[PDB]
């Protein structure tokens, strides 16, 4: 017995070694099970949810905020800088990869497989942004 | 607790005075050089830099601490000699609004006579911003008799600190034991010094309030003023001005505390009378902080055995973010004397700022709130002295990661996972600097953006409803309601700044229910950037002043150093001192936006006039309400419009706050000298004039040589401040004067 | 009155406990709990 | 002088060096009784009469007549004994003083020598720490109505 | 308790119970003929408020205040050192001294005779002397 099991082990217990708010043992279990890095698939999956889940919200800044935001054409607004700026960014990330080459074994996380999550990406973000498009419409 | 007295410890001798730089052997023996002047008075006060012995530390700050209290009873001692043979305020005392304020007066010499400004009261002078008159006439000051006597009072207390300081020294001193009784140092700070002088000034202004109170606020002539012992030799005269004295302290022993109630009351918001608060509360107030502080004066152990102590107070606490958590912080405050000067430095530092806040929003003394020169001095002063003294707080809390802390010795896990997750305080502190400046400023540029860009402005209006009143609406609507609900003892809010369209004016406004609006969030925000960031540098110079991930050898080369040179990529200015030098320069900036802020705002929509035809009307009439949203009626409206009050003042008595204004920005531009040049290609400067001073050999045996690296920078930032302040110093003492 | 003198008597006597065996600090701090409870009833105010 | 168990000490001071207050409590004392026997001695202009004496015949004028010398001296008085009191002490004391450690050793006293004494020393703070009590037990009387003769 | 600083204490003591004694023999004896007789009517010109701010007394106490500063500006070096100036009153002094310690034994030291004794007595009684006759007009209560 040597300090008597270091103060308390730090207090109740505490470990935590991938935990420390960067994600708790919940939230890293959480991000396991969040689709951009998921476990257990490849090719267009561990995208496709990050298009679905980036474009859809992508609609919502520009609606009310936007440059245009004072008359009944401003529906559109919100859309047309959205998906403009959707393949804006979708060159942006898939220029990544082309400047990435070191792991050319390691398809994955590299080339193969990188472009093969952002080409999910561009559908997802093109049709999220289309999918919360026809979700306000009915109210109007 | 023991009285352990080193008598007669250093002898009273000019030897040490003959020799210049007696304090160090290194600063005696080696003169020859320009650079010794300057380290003969940058070392000068660095104390921790010359003797180890704390026992000789301590006997030699408080000698400091003894020299700069008798250099402010020197300082005091003379304003209320200036208020007696050269001032107005006898006349003031009778006239209170036609005569402006004035205790200074100027010579037949230059022509510098037109400095005399027309104050009325038979004494023409300069006009004063102090608070002078209003804390005298608070104090129920009246005669010049009362005004020499208490200057020939503090001769004498001014004298006995200089043979005190004198004494405790030269004559005798206490061992170092006397100093670790901290826990009997706070049982006679917060109840011989916070008690006795909060219960001293309540026992005062009771018996001294009705000269000011039952006399000057009904009508009475100065000379029909009777004497305050008049008072108190015959006790029924207190009686009839007050119906509560006739007792004369039988109920105080009877719990019959309800009978002093003629004196003794919690109203709130301020008397329509005098201009301030209540001259009844005060003196309850004081009251119920002096017992308050009889109580809390009694914690820690003395000699007797019971209370707590700092020791195993911080040696209970834990936690389970802290782990080993505030112990040892004992350790850290009773061994350093550097180590209580930044808790000191930030507290009362933080605390100059919050009184200056209290200051305008319920203003204490009578005929303040209508005084506005002396109120928006009095307000950006204190301000100004606590941007320093957090600062100073910073300074010297990056002192003690270097000078006094073992990883042997003293110890708190807390300030150990303060540095061991070090990396993680600042980044937070990073991104939520960034992400209140993107924004904040950032708004700013759009704004500014959307008026020069055309319609955008137009539909930027309801986005001005937004955010303004949106938040802390609903406070001040809760001050609204206080009394009587939450608040049945108080027929008034805590100040009227809180109650709605409940206006108070004495032929001037006081204070106003301040509707925020249209860009108070944009202005806070401007201030929180500028808190943030501040805190961020200085809290950075802390904790990295010790680790630091660049260089591991860090604590060799010390705290006021240059930096280690070009390796690395660049190592330049990585001193803690440094995070010191720029964080006086954001605590600048901090400063500079809050004092713009208030004193602008108070104008734009609180401070004004008021008719009988109509309602109010403001010196500059609701003008911010849009030209504060943007940079553009920053200087279209604010800072444009204060050059007809500072310049157009040469044909009147204000042309001395023209010419500081203009100067400031030589001194300021003087520091653009020494902040962006470097000591190299200076050095290479000397030595051609060194060259013309060996032709002729009229090169100075002390050689010539450029300003020290870290010199130049503290010169830098005190020009840089210098000028700096005395520029708004001049501004703010510009127009409130012609708009008076 | 006799109420109130036996009013601080008893709150200066319910308050001889254990951690009130300690002589002036149980006597003062008597005060406390008498005064403050006299404060507290003041002529029976309430609400 | 019976008790048990509880915790609680009579007279005492931790430093000890309290001779301030403790040497002078029963000659204070002494000069309190001299109100008792009061300044009326018989005859000639009588200075006070009955219970009032001391406030309400304490003479309408009295903040130089009753001395401020008088009240000034008193201080005087005490600074000569009172202030010297942590040690203080003085050259006048004594014959062939140098070295008066080693003349004429003190010591505890509680060997053989100078048995059963000091109960006269101690006796007389009994009757200060007696009117202690005492004192105040006739002036909690004094706040109230006063009827008549008390 | 060092030296220096209790060397200019004591000395100011005595170079101001001599000034506080000439001072007590010198305004008592310009009021010895005016003290009582219907109380001087109270003072009579005497009194300083009465006094036309000292018009033709100023230009002399400056002439006095001159004199008086190389006065003393012999006497903060005739001090310094034992020779010169303190050395000649000193065997002057030498010669009662020796009488004096005659009569008093082995040495019978003169501070314990009377230096510290006149030097607080003339101090505090001036200091009483000046606020009963000039620090005080209505007296409010019968002062003995
Ligand atoms: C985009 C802003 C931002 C960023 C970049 C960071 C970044 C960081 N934070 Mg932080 N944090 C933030 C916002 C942010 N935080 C806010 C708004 C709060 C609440 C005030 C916190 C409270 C917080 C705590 C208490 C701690 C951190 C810690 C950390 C560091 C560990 C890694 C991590 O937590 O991953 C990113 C975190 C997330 C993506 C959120 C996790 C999901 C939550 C639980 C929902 C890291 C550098 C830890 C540290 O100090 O490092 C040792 C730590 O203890 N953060
Ligand atoms: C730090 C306190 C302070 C300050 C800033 C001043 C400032 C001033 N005094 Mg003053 N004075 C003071 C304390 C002070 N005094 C005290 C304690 C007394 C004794 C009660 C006096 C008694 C006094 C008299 C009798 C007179 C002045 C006068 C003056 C003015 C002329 C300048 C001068 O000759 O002095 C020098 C100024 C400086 C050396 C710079 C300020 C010093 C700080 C510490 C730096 C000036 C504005 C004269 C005047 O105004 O004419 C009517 C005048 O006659 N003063
Ligand atoms: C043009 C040159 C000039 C000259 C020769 C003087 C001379 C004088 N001034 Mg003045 N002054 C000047 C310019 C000048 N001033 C200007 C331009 C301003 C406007 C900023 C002032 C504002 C001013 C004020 C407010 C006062 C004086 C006062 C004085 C007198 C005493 C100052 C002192 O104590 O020592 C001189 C001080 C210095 C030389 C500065 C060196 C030390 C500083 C503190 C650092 C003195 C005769 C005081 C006075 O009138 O006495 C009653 C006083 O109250 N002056
Ligand atoms: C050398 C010139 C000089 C001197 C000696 C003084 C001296 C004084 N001024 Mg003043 N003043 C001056 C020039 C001067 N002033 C000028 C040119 C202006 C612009 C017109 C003002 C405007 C001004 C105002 C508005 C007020 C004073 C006040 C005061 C008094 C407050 C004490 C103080 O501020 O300490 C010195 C302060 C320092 C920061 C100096 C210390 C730092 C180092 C030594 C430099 C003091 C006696 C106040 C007062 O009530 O008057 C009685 C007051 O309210 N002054
Ligand atoms: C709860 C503490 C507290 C508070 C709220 C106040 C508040 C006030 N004080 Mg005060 N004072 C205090 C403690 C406090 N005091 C103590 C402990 C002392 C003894 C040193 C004094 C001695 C004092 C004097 C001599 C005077 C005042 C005066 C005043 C009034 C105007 C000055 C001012 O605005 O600064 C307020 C200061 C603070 C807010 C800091 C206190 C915060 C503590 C540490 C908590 C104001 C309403 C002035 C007055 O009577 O008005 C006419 C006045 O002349 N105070
Ligand atoms: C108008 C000039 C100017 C501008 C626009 C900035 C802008 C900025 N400064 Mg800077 N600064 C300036 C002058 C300026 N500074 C000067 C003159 C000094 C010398 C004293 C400094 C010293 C300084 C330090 C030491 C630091 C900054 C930091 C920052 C950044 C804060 C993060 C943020 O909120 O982003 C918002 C973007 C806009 C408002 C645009 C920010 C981009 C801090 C930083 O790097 O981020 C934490 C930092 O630590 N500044
Ligand atoms: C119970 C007696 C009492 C009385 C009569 C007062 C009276 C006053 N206080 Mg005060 N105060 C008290 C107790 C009291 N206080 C206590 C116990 C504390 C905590 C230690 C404070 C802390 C305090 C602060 C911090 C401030 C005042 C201030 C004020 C003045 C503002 C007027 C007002 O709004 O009313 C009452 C003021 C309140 C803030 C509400 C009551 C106090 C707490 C918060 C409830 C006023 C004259 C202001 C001031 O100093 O003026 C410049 C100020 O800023 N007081
Ligand atoms: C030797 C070259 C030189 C000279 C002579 C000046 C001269 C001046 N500069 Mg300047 N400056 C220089 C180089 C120079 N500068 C360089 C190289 C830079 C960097 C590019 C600057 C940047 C700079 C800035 C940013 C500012 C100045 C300003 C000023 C003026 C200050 C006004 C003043 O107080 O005067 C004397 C007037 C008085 C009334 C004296 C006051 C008397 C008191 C009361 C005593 C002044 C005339 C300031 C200015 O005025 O803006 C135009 C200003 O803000 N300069
Ligand atoms: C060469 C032109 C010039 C220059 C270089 C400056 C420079 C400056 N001015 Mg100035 N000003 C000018 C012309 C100029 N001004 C003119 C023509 C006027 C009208 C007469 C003003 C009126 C003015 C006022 C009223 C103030 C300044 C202030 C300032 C300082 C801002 C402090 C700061 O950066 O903190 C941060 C500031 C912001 C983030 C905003 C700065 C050094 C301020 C100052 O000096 O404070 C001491 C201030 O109060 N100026
Ligand atoms: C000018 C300058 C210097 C040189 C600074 C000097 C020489 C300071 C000069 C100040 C003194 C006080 C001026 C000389 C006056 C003498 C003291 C004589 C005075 C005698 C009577 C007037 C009292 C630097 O060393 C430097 C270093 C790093 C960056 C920039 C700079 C920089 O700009």
């Amino acid at each position: 017995m040597t300090d008597y099991i270091k103060p308390y082990n730090n207090d109740p217990f505490v470990g935590h070694l991938a935990t420390p708010i960067n994600s708790s043992s919940l939230t890293r279990a959480y991000l396991s099970q969040l689709p951009i890095y998921r476990r257990g698939v490849s090719p267009f999956l561990r995208g496709l949810e990050i298009g679905m889940a980036h474009g859809y919200f992508l609609i919502g800044p520009f609606v009310q905020l936007g440059p245009l935001r004072n008359t009944d054409i401003k529906y559109l607004a919100g859309l047309l800088s959205a998906i403009g700026l959707i393949v804006i960014l979708t060159l942006g990330m898939l220029l990544y990869g082309a400047v990435s080459f070191t792991n050319d074994s390691q398809d994955l996380e590299s080339v193969d497989g990188w472009r093969q999550l952002a080409s999910g990406f561009l559908l997802g973000a093109v049709g999220g942004a289309g999918f919360a498009y026809l979700l306000l419409t009915l109210f109007s | 607790v023991k009285v352990v007295v080193d008598r007669d410890v250093v002898p009273t001798s000019f030897e040490k005075w003959a020799k210049p730089g007696h304090f160090s052997r290194s600063l005696a023996k080696g003169p020859k050089t320009t650079t010794w002047i300057w380290n003969l008075h940058a070392d000068a006060h660095d104390f921790d830099s010359h003797t180890s012995s704390l026992e000789e530390v301590s006997r030699k700050i408080f000698s400091a601490h003894f020299g700069q209290l008798a250099i402010i009873f020197i300082w005091l001692s003379g304003m209320y000699f200036h208020g007696a043979r050269f001032s107005n305020y006898v006349a003031w005392l009778s006239n209170p609004t036609g005569i402006k304020p004035s205790a200074q007066v100027v010579w037949p010499i230059v022509g510098q006579q037109i400095l005399n400004a027309d104050v009325g009261g038979g004494m023409q002078g300069i006009q004063i911003t102090s608070g002078l008159f209003q804390l005298w006439r608070a104090s129920g000051i009246v005669n010049e008799l009362q005004l020499y006597v208490t200057a020939l009072g503090g001769l004498g207390m001014a004298g006995l600190m200089i043979f005190a300081g004198w004494f405790h020294y030269h004559k005798a001193a206490p061992k170092l034991e006397w100093f670790q009784n901290v826990e009997s140092m706070l049982n006679h700070h917060l109840a011989g010094l916070l008690g006795l002088g909060s219960l001293s000034w309540a026992g005062h202004q009771i018996h001294v309030s009705l000269p000011i109170n039952k006399l000057l606020d009904a009508g009475v002539a100065p000379s029909s003023i009777p004497l305050p012992h008049e008072f108190i030799l015959n006790r029924n005269l207190m009686a009839e001005l007050y119906p509560s004295f006739q007792q004369g302290l039988v109920p105080f022993f009877t719990l019959n505390w309800k009978q002093y109630s003629d004196i003794l009351t919690f109203k709130g918001g301020l008397s329509p009378v005098t201009g301030g608060l209540w001259l009844t509360d005060v003196a309850h107030h004081h009251l119920a902080i002096a017992v308050l502080f009889l109580v809390a004066g009694h914690m820690y152990r003395t000699n007797w055995g019971i209370g707590h102590s700092i020791k195993q107070i911080l040696e209970a606490h834990k936690g389970p973010l802290t782990g080993e958590g505030h112990k040892g912080l004992y350790e850290i405050l009773t061994t350093s004397w550097h180590a209580n000067l930044a808790i000191n430095l930030a507290m009362l530092g933080s605390l100059s700022i919050i009184v200056a806040h209290h200051m305008y929003a319920m203003p204490p003394y009578p005929y303040l709130a209508t005084d506005y020169p002396t109120q928006l001095s009095l307000f950006t002063h204190h301000m100004w002295i606590g941007g320093f003294c957090i600062v100073g707080a910073g300074a010297h809390a990056a002192i003690y990661m270097v000078r006094d802390y073992s990883p042997t010795v003293n110890f708190n896990n807390v300030l150990d996972r303060m540095i061991r997750h070090r990396d993680a305080i600042i980044s937070h502190l990073n991104w939520v600097c960034i992400f209140l400046g993107m924004h904040s400023f950032g708004l700013y540029i759009h704004n500014d953006t959307m008026r020069a860009l055309g319609r955008a402005q137009d539909m930027f209006s309801d986005t001005a409803i937004q955010l303004q009143p949106v938040f802390a609406q609903w406070i001040q609507q809760i001050h609204t309601l206080a009394p009587g609900n939450t608040a049945v003892n108080a027929l008034a809010t805590a100040s009227y700044a809180f109650g709605a369209d409940t206006v108070t004016v004495g032929s001037k406004i006081a204070m106003m229910p301040i509707k925020l609006g249209t860009a108070d969030f944009m202005v806070h925000h401007i201030h929180a950037f500028t808190i943030h960031v501040t805190t961020l540098i200085l809290l950075k110079g802390v904790l990295y002043a010790r680790n630091s991930r660049l260089i591991p050898d860090k604590a060799n080369l010390g705290f006021r150093f240059p930096c280690d040179g070009p390796g690395r990529g660049g190592t330049c200015q990585v001193s803690a001192w440094d995070h010191v030098f720029l964080g006086l320069f954001w605590m600048y900036n901090a400063l500079s936006i809050v004092i713009f802020h208030f004193s602008w705002k108070m104008q734009s929509d609180v401070w004004g006039t008021v008719t009988s035809n109509g309602a109010i009307s403001h010196i500059t009439g609701g003008n911010f309400a849009q030209s504060a949203i943007t940079i553009n009626g920053w200087l279209r409206d604010f800072l444009w419009a204060q050059a007809s009050q500072v310049i157009q003042s040469y044909g009147s008595s204000l042309s001395a706050y023209g010419l500081m204004f203009l100067g400031a920005h030589f001194v300021w531009a003087f520091s653009l000298m020494f902040l962006f040049s470097g000591r190299g290609y200076w050095q290479e400067l000397i030595e051609s004039i060194v060259w013309a001073h060996n032709k002729l050999k009229v090169a100075p045996a002390i050689a010539p040589r450029a300003l020290s690296i870290t010199q130049g920078r503290a010169v830098g930032v005190a020009h840089y401040l210098l000028g700096g302040i005395a520029t708004t110093w001049a501004f703010f003492l510009a127009r409130i004067i012609a708009v008076g | 009155m006799i109420s109130n003198l036996v009013g601080v008597a008893v709150g200066r006597y319910a308050l001889g406990r254990s951690d009130l065996t300690q002589l002036i600090a149980s006597m003062c701090f008597g005060h406390i709990i008498g005064v403050g409870i006299v404060l507290g009833l003041s002529n029976m105010g309430v609400i | 002088e019976g008790c048990f168990d509880p915790l609680g000490f009579t007279e005492v001071f931790s430093l000890e060096w309290l001779r301030e207050a403790e040497i002078k409590h029963c000659r204070v004392a002494m000069l309190a009784v001299l109100g008792v026997i009061a300044q009326e001695f018989g005859t000639f202009d009588f200075y006070n009469a009955k219970s009032k004496l001391q406030l309400s015949p304490d003479l309408h004028n009295q903040f130089v007549q009753n001395g401020a010398l008088q009240q000034i001296l008193l201080f005087v008085c005490a600074w000569e004994f009172i202030v010297g009191l942590p040690a203080l002490i003085e050259s006048v004391n004594g014959n062939r003083e140098p070295g008066y450690f080693g003349f004429d050793p003190l010591k505890l006293g509680g060997t053989v020598g100078s048995a059963q004494w000091k109960r006269m020393q101690a006796g007389e703070l009994r009757n200060g720490r007696l009117a202690m009590i005492a004192f105040g037990g006739f002036f909690h009387q004094q706040l109230l109505t006063k009827q008549g003769i008390i």
